[PDB]
RNA sequence: GUUAAUUCCGAUAACGAACGAGACUCUGGCAUGCUAACUAGUUACGCGACCCCGGUCGGCGUAACUUCUUAGAGGGACAAGUGGCGUUCAGCCACCCGAGAUUGAGCAAUAACAGGUCUGUGAUGCCCUUAGAUGUCCGGGGCUGCACGCGCGCUACACUGACUGGCUCAGCGUGUGCCUACCCUACGCCGGCAGGCGCGGGUAACCCGUUGAACCCCAUUCGUGAUGGGGAUCGGGGAUUGCAAUUAUUCCCCAUGAACGAGGAAUUCCCAGUAAGUGCGGGUCAUAAGCUUGCGUUGAUUAAGUCCCUGCCCUUUGUACACA
């Protein structure tokens, strides 16, 4: 919120920016949102069929 | 009000869509599994999707639920689909064919059939309902 | 007396509960007579709670009125011990069978209403919560300003009302709505 | 005009102009076939007896 | 249909979205489990004091530990389990287990008021004044004036009370200053009191302080009398603060002892540790609480509903209104 003198009158600037979520922390915030809920991709895997062994050492 | 709002429900419908088989009835268990795969940031929604997570569970168990795409409900909706019967209800050995239709087909090229047979009329005109 | 429970020096038992509509509605026999009327609380936080609360303990409550008195359990409890105390040594019976007596025979059947007013029968909680108001509100307007004092006051008001010789107020309250509701109906 | 007592089986709804009057579906507990409907004012639960001064007069069910 | 909710289910010329609500933060409670402790203690011992082996000690010191103390990470509650209602969806009620099965506040969308503030600003446009000043400083007065009416509050109208003694229990807190000249006070004497005189402690879990607060409990006195209820008005005196109290700054003592006998039309606030009674801290403060803001004690009546009044939010309808 800052002021600026023009010659007629005195006017107001209100300005607000959201800063975006970062891991880092450096261009914004650690914590994510609390509406954001962070789901990963869950990874390919085959179902064995023929029970094996792998057997080492 | 006890209702879960749509980030609760569109978070646990995406949560058993990817993980139908890691899941499952008990609230305790899969609480923390869905604590493993998400990332929720807060305890109490948290609960909240675990708690949904577990009534659509119940509901799965039940039946099959609308807004959700699992493995094993599409491959039996897809063998279901793809079940073919032994033989089929359009080859009869006989026919029911009415007169008029008799008629047409005499006109066409196909008069004389081997297996069709032609029946009586429906006497007595009545087919309309009856008005207010 | 670990099996039977002694209210002060009374008996639990040997309390007859007249109206079998007031039966459940008042918590006076076998499981809820305490040895004080006094208790913590929690029966205002459900609607049906109210009536699992033992009768004495509900007159406790409702004696302390009037600016001046609000928040003086022991000294009711006091109050209600020694007019227990002046019934039983008026009328030779159980204090406790001449307060049921009273809350049966100062409860009001009927009531009207605005649905003009129209007569209709009230619930027995309703009724058991009208005669305690009115008993009370009797032996108030009884001790104020007069020698007599409050635990006389409400000893000779529950008296009056177990008996019914329309010298009471909660009596003659009872009748009088009782009258307006014959006549309105 | 005698004093019949009659058992709560069924509450309906609120009635009267402020919501102080709960309509009410009562059988009677001296001959059990007859039942009627009449406005109660105070809180009412299902089964429990009102002390009825008399039994033939019926509030009209909206 | 459901919900505190445009909260969801489901339909669908809509799809994909966004603010708000929700989600979030703090507070309240449950964890005989983890971390902690000579600025909190616990229980055992060793002594000391007293009573007839045992009992008390906030009397002293130390031996493990954290239950009470404080504050950190966690956890725990989600309509999860059961029985019913419900398109068997969204959801609703009751019950078991249980410290909780709606704790309370903060934040709070688009659009607007010609709502309040130029007397918060060295935020400010324009106008006025600018030396005999609307600038600034000093002395006194006023902001308190009193035939009247209204509003927020305190005291009460008493016997469920007053007076006099005895017993007995708190939590928010705050406390020695940049200018700044003004702190909380233990303890010992003088005085009835307001207070005064000296040694100390405290920049605070160290000292005030185990915060010995009131309401309440117990026992006398009173006796329904405008009474020992109530203390307005007023006279005489004594102290503190300040340069200065007169229009009594406040406090203390004696005395004077009014209306008020539960209040008309009208109307305010509220449903659980809530209203009300009751006292204690901060702010204004040199002197200072009938206000306000927090906290603690005792602690209920009635209600789990409704649009009747006052209003608010959707849909439809009508308009000759659009400063509506
Ligand atoms: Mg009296
Ligand atoms: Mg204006
Ligand atoms: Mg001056
Ligand atoms: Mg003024
Ligand atoms: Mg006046
Ligand atoms: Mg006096
Ligand atoms: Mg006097
Ligand atoms: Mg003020
Ligand atoms: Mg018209």
């Amino acid at each position: 919120v800052r002021h600026v003198l023009l010659r007629q009158g005195v006017l107001g600037i209100k300005v607000k920016i959201m800063l975006p979520w970062d891991p880092s922390g450096k261009i914004g915030p650690k914590k994510p949102l609390p509406d954001h809920v962070s789901i990963v991709e869950p990874k390919d895997e085959i179902l064995p069929t023929t029970p094996i062994s792998e057997q080492k050492g | 009000g006890r209702v879960r709002t749509k980030t609760v429900k569109k978070a646990a419908r995406v949560i058993i869509e990817k993980y139908y088989t890691r899941l499952g009835n008990d609230f305790h268990t899969n609480k923390r599994v869905c604590e493993e795969i998400a990332i929720i940031p807060s305890k109490k929604l948290r609960n909240k999707i675990a708690g949904y997570v577990t009534h659509l569970m119940k509901r799965i168990q039940r039946g099959p639920v609308r807004g959700i795409s699992i493995k094993l409900q599409e491959e039996e909706r897809e063998r279901r689909d793809n079940y073919v019967p032994e033989v089929s209800a359009l080859d009869q050995e006989i026919i029911e064919v009415d007169p008029d239709t008799k008629e047409m087909l005499k006109l066409l090229d196909f008069g004389s059939l081997s297996n069709l047979q032609v029946t009586q009329p429906t006497v007595g005109m009545n087919f309309k309902t009856p008005r207010g | 007396t670990p099996d039977i429970k002694l209210f002060g020096k009374w008996s639990t038992d040997d309390v007859q509960i007249n109206d079998i509509s007031l039966q459940d509605y008042i918590a006076v026999k076998e499981k809820y007579a305490k040895y004080l009327p006094h208790s913590a609380g929690r029966y205002a936080a459900k609607r049906f709670r109210k009536a699992q609360c033992p009768i004495v303990e509900r007159l406790t409550n409702s004696m302390m009125m009037h600016g001046r008195n609000n928040g003086k359990k022991l000294m009711t409890v006091r109050i209600v011990k020694h007019a227990f105390e002046i019934i039983h040594l008026l009328t030779g019976e159980n204090p406790l069978q001449v307060l049921v007596n009273a809350i049966i025979n100062s409860g009001p059947r009927e009531d009207s209403t605005r649905i003009r007013r129209q007569a209709v029968d009230v619930s027995p909680l309703r009724r058991v919560n009208q005669a305690i108001w009115l008993l009370c509100t009797g032996a108030r307007e009884a001790a104020f300003r007069n020698i007599k004092t409050i635990a006389e006051c409400l000893a000779d008001e529950l008296i009056n009302a177990a008996k019914g010789s329309s010298n009471s107020y909660a009596i003659k309250k009872k009748d009088e709505l009782e009258r307006v509701a014959k006549s309105n109906r | 005009q005698p004093i019949k007592l009659a058992r709560v089986t069924k509450v309906l709804g609120r009635t009267g102009s402020q919501g102080q009057c709960t309509q009410v579906r009562v059988e009677f507990m001296d001959d059990t076939s007859r039942s009627i409907i009449r406005n109660v004012k105070g809180p009412v639960r299902e089964g429990d007896v009102l002390t009825l001064l008399e039994s033939e007069r019926e509030a009209r069910r909206l």
